[PDB]
């Protein structure tokens, strides 16, 4: 027996508050860094997130074991990409900006 | 028949009713060991038992210096002597060890300031004897106490290999020659025949209130026990001697506590006068149950009643600080609104006397075996026990003192475990059974399921209640309750005129309240003739006719100079009650009282007196 | 019977019988706090669809942002329409943000009473309404 | 004179193969008692009763009504009948369970996890029980008002989304707020194992703070406060 579950559960609610703090230090502070870490903490979250709606709402051993499956493999071209993005591409933070005065 | 499905089940033990003194009883056996098994026709936890208010007595000292001996003399006193003496001993001394076994379980009393359980006043106890004035014993778990009480134990009961045969509706007794082998139920889940055979069994199936048309009792307080014996053709003792608590709300009858008196409430009839001070000067509010009552209903006979069709009392709390009510009374306070648009803080809750307890029940020793009566003298039924409201080892006498109902049962509920503990073995020779046994039950079970008559259910269980209420309430005169005897009877037969329904087998509801208006009948019948007979005014009963207490002596003044009754002379002797059960012919019996305690050193027999407060 | 053996027993008999599910979600009368909290999940659910479509096609699609930025202006729309594309993903955006402060309030265990969730849902709903037109009309 | 109108879930299991249907009654009101069940009893006594349900204290302490009454999850002999005559009143079992029969469903998994969570006092030495009473200040004890008076009525579970869809392996409010009961309770010695025994996905976790549960208890209880105060718990204890 290991404290597995309550540390996910908290980790969960760090991310949070990470992805949370980073809205308006993306805005004050646009910049690459900025554009990494705000890759990491909005794919993370997200991948955390989606798989709280796998776990509910996916009944069966085989089809949980898959919906897990294809959610890590969309969560690491989510991230790759984002990655690549800000280092062959405008960079996010950029690139809400771009899109905003539009 | 043939065509039901009979299962059959081996077991050492098996407890009929998961209230607290069947569950009590059902882990105590576990716990000793003893493959044991519960029939109940509810799930346990919503018996009646857990909606018990006001609290559960034992002289632990907390409050302050106690002893368990003025507890005794209460309750025999309370009792107005037809209480068995050495029961009253044997429980009132068992009380301290177990309360503090329900503390140990995990029961959730409120505390003192010491962190020891809280207890407070209640109706009619005192110290030194009757000496020391108003006593503080009844230990509560603020205003939930038999909720709280049952829910522990259900708790506590999962920790055992017990098997629970959850909504089983028991038929009968299993009976062999007078021995009792176990008994055959009804899984209600899916309409199932099933015989359980044990060593031992024991019936706590509570009492049988809702035999009138106003009562503080549950739906499921309907005296199934207590008829299984009366078809067995065993006594019933004391089945007249039923309870009306002062304080039920006006509308639906619900319980308002006895612990509202205890913590300072007072009653004011319409005139605005605390008549419970002029009727009863020394104990005042916290009187005796029948006293109280009897004042109450007598203030209506006057006229000063109060409400719209002139017919309750009231009872006020708003002078106590509200802080206090939250604590003490938050239980009363959600039902005082619900149920009567009662804000307690400020306005007085509408009372009426109404049936709450049934003294009466299948006799009983202080050891809980099941007595029957051959050539005046008791005899112990093989096999067969009972405890709680459904039993009468008489601890509570012709009138039961407030807060002593959940002591009973946790008493005796132990009691049943350890006298089958102490007189047999687990793995004993469980005695064997007919291949036809129990034909009898699974027949009128039949027979009642497809019952094709021209009264319904619903309408002689009205008629019934309606009887009951008119004829055998808080004052009798025997030319009413003659009335009321012929009309029971009467509707008796009618029985073989029902109406039913529902023709299903998974949960025919239609079905078991028709069980239950049979069990229902056999009890009234029994209540209503058991009054007829008895020309005197004890506890509960009180004759209009005769308004005297019938003793051996008149203990009024001194006993010696003084020619003793005989025994079927005076009545200060226990009713027993038999009914044929095609014919609706109630025979009935007495036997003596017990006046001796169980150590005349330890605990002084109390000779009978003047009873009032 | 153990607890495990009771519930092995429940699945068993129930599977294997003709007893028909109880309505649920067709009969559950709704309440504002209810609501708010499936909203939390589709704005979640829709939020993370959105950056997924964002990374996945700057790993498979052609073309630099800056192209596809032009590619826009093309039968470029009206304000009125622009802005409203605009405010169509700060709602999903801001909502999500401002009932997940709610959520982490929750977790710490503040304001956990039913009165309280009617203030706290009301509140959310609007700092929603303020922070999705403030943001489009930048 | 005032009729009011009922509709009621009805299934026979011993009618081969019948469908859940709504049936409706007519109700005088001035003829019946102001709570839910006095019609639901009324019905049964004078129209049919073929209608089947479960009560007993019908003073709402037993917990035998709760059933699905206007969306709501409350127990019958304790909500009161709507006055207005135009409202017909939607009377169904306990939302997302198994019915036997009518209003009645099987509450077997709801008992089996309320087992599993050892509902009772824990003591490491046990050497001493039975013979003196336990000592707990009324500070200790204030501690427990609002969680003790649970009436297992399970209204609550009953009514949570993530117990309709997890009810097998999710443990549910009311169950879960016992659990929290017995750990707070400054009698037992065993917190940490308790706590201990909700780690993995589904026995805590499932609940998503929706809510419903505290918003329907017919008790005025907050299960939901209590399961954010075991999480807070499951997050901060140690070992
Ligand atoms: C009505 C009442 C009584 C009461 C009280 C408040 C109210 C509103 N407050 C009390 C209090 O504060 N202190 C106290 O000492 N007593 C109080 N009382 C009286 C007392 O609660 C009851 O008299 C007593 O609790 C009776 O309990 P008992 O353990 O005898 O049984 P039960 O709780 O009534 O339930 C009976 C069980 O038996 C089963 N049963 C019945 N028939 C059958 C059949 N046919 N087959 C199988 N089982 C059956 C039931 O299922 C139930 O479990
Ligand atoms: C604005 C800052 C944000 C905060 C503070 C935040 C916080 C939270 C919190 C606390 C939960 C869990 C609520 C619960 O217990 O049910 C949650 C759910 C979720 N969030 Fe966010 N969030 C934010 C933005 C985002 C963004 C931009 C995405 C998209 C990548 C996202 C994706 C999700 C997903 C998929 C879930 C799971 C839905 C559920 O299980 O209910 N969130 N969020
Ligand atoms: O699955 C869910 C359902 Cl069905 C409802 Cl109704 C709600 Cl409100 C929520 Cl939050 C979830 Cl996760
Ligand atoms: O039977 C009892 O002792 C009591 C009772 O109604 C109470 O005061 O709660
Ligand atoms: S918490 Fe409330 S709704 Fe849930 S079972 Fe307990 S009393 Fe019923
Ligand atoms: S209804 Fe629900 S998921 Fe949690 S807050 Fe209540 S248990
Ligand atoms: S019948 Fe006891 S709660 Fe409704």
């Amino acid at each position: 027996s290991s404290k597995a579950a309550s540390l996910h559960w908290t980790g969960e609610r760090v991310v949070s508050v990470l992805l949370l703090g980073l809205l308006p230090a993306a805005y004050l502070n646009p910049c690459s860094a900025m554009d990494y870490s705000l890759a990491a903490a909005l794919t993370l979250h997200g991948h955390w997130g989606i798989g709280q709606v796998v776990t509910d709402y996916v009944r069966g051993d085989a089809l949980q074991k898959a919906a897990k499956a294809g959610l890590l493999a969309l969560s690491a071209f989510t991230f790759a990409g984002l990655c690549y993005f800000n280092y062959h591409d405008v960079g996010i933070c950029k690139a809400v900006a771009m899109l905003w005065k539009l | 028949s043939t065509q039901y499905p009979v299962v059959d089940h081996e077991f050492d033990a098996v407890v009929v009713g998961a209230g607290g003194a069947g569950l009590r009883a059902a882990f105590g056996l576990s716990e000793a060991g003893f493959n044991t098994a519960c029939v109940t026709k509810l799930f346990p936890t919503r018996s009646h038992t857990v909606a018990a208010q006001g609290g559960i007595n034992a002289a632990l000292g907390n409050m302050e210096e106690d002893n368990w001996r003025w507890h005794f003399y209460d309750t025999v006193k309370g009792s107005d002597w037809l209480g068995d003496q050495d029961a009253i001993h044997y429980m009132t001394e068992q009380a301290p060890a177990s309360v503090v076994e329900l503390e140990n379980y995990g029961m959730p009393f409120s505390r003192t300031e010491d962190g020891k359980i809280y207890q407070r006043a209640f109706g009619g106890q005192s110290l030194k004897f009757g000496k020391g004035g108003q006593a503080h014993r009844c230990c509560c778990v603020a205003d939930r106490t038999g909720h709280s009480l049952l829910h522990t134990l259900y708790g506590r009961s999962l920790r055992y290999d017990t098997s629970y045969f959850v909504e089983y509706f028991a038929l009968d007794l299993l009976m062999e020659n007078g021995e009792c082998r176990g008994v055959i139920a009804l899984c209600i889940e899916d309409g199932s025949i099933h015989r359980i055979r044990a060593r031992n069994t024991v019936v706590a199936t509570g009492g049988y209130g809702r035999t009138y048309f106003s009562c503080t009792s549950a739906h499921t307080s309907t005296g199934d026990g207590t008829a299984m014996v009366t078809r067995a053709g065993l006594p019933c003792q004391d089945l007249e001697f039923v309870q009306f608590h002062p304080t039920g709300i006006y509308g639906a009858g619900c319980l308002i506590t006895e612990g509202c008196r205890g913590e300072g409430g007072i009653l004011i009839n319409s005139q605005g006068e605390r008549f419970m001070e002029r009727y009863a000067p020394v104990a005042k509010d916290l009187a005796s149950r029948d006293v109280v009552s009897r004042s109450m209903t007598l203030e209506i006979r006057e006229g000063r009643g109060c409400g719209p069709e002139k017919d309750h009392v009231y009872l006020q709390l708003h002078h106590l600080p509200p802080e206090q009510l939250a604590v003490r009374l938050p239980g009363i306070s959600e039902t005082a609104m619900i149920f009567a648009g009662v804000d307690v803080t400020k306005e007085p809750i509408p009372v009426l006397p109404t049936v709450h307890y049934n003294m009466g029940g299948i006799p009983t020793n202080y050891k809980g075996q099941v007595l029957r009566h051959v050539n005046g003298q008791d005899q112990v039924v093989p096999g067969l026990y009972a405890c709680g409201e459904a039993a009468c080892a008489s601890v509570h006498g012709a009138n039961r003192l407030g807060a002593n109902s959940l002591l009973d049962l946790v008493v005796f509920g132990r009691a049943c475990a350890l006298s089958i503990a102490e007189s047999c073995r687990p793995g004993d020779k469980v005695p064997s059974i007919k291949p036809n046994a129990g034909e009898e039950s699974v027949m009128n079970l039949d027979k009642l399921r497809f019952a094709n008559g021209t009264i319904r259910t619903s309408e002689l269980r009205l008629s019934m209640q309606k009887s009951m209420q008119s004829h055998a309430a808080v004052f009798r005169v025997g030319s009413v309750l003659q009335e009321g005897c012929e009309k029971i009877l009467r509707l008796y037969g009618d029985l073989q005129h029902l109406k039913t329904f529902d023709r299903g087998m998974v949960w025919n509801t239609d079905l078991v309240e028709t069980l239950e208006l049979q069990n229902l009948m056999l009890c009234a019948l029994q209540t209503i003739y058991g009054a007829e007979a008895r020309k005197e005014s004890r506890g509960a009963h009180a004759r209009e006719d005769f308004k005297e207490r019938v003793d051996e002596y008149d203990y009024s003044k001194p006993i010696q100079g003084q020619q003793k009754k005989p025994f079927q002379e005076h009545w200060r002797k226990h009713t027993l009650s038999y009914v044929d059960v095609k014919t609706g012919k109630v025979s009935l019996e007495y036997r003596p009282v017990i006046d001796k305690t169980l150590n005349e050193a330890d605990c002084a027999t109390v000779p009978p007196a003047i009873r009032s407060y | 019977t153990t607890a495990k053996e009771e519930m092995e027993r429940f699945w068993n008999k129930n599977l294997g019988s003709n007893r028909p599910l109880s309505p649920h979600i067709t009969i559950y009368r709704w309440s504002l706090p209810m609501a708010m909290s499936i909203c939390h999940r589709g704005t979640g659910i829709a939020l993370s669809a959105g950056v997924s479509l964002f990374g996945l096609s700057a790993l498979l699609l052609p073309g630099n942002f800056e192209s596809h930025l032009e590619l826009v202006k093309s039968l470029c729309l009206g304000p009125t329409l622009i802005y409203t594309a605009k405010f169509g993903i700060v709602f999903p955006l801001m909502y999500h943000t401002w009932n997940g402060i709610r959520h982490l309030i929750w977790d710490l265990g503040k304001g956990l009473t039913i009165p309280q969730l009617t203030q706290s849902g009301v509140v959310v709903l609007i700092l929603t309404v303020l922070s999705s037109v403030g943001l489009a009309a930048m | 004179p005032r009729i009011k109108k009922f509709a009621i879930y009805r299934w026979d299991p011993d009618k081969t193969g019948d469908k859940p249907h709504m049936q409706t009654y007519e109700i005088d009101l001035n003829n019946c008692g102001p709570m839910v069940l006095d019609a639901l009893i009324k019905i049964k006594n004078e129209i049919d009763s073929t209608l089947t349900f479960r009560r007993s204290c019908r003073e709402g302490i037993c917990g035998s009504c709760a059933m699905n009454i206007n969306g709501g999850n409350t127990l019958a002999c304790t909500r009161r009948i709507d006055t207005n005559l135009d409202k017909v009143s939607k009377i169904y079992p306990l939302p997302h369970m198994y019915v036997i029969k009518d209003l009645v469903p099987d509450l077997s998994n709801f008992y089996a996890q309320y087992k599993s969570i050892e509902p009772y006092l824990k003591k490491k030495d046990e050497s001493q029980e039975g013979k003196q009473q336990y000592l707990q200040s009324i500070e200790e004890r204030e501690k427990l008002d609002g969680l003790y008076e649970c009436i297992l009525c399970a209204c609550c579970s009953t009514s949570c989304p993530s117990y309709w869809w997890n009810g097998d392996k999710y443990l549910g409010p009311a169950v879960l707020m016992q659990a929290y009961r017995w750990m707070i309770d400054s009698r037992d010695d065993f917190t940490e194992e308790r706590l201990a025994k909700l780690q993995d996905p589904f026995s805590l976790y499932r609940c998503h703070t929706i809510m419903n549960c505290t918003g329907t208890c017919p008790k005025g209880l907050n299960p939901g406060k209590a399961i954010a105060e075991i999480k807070k718990m499951m997050a901060t204890y140690k070992e």
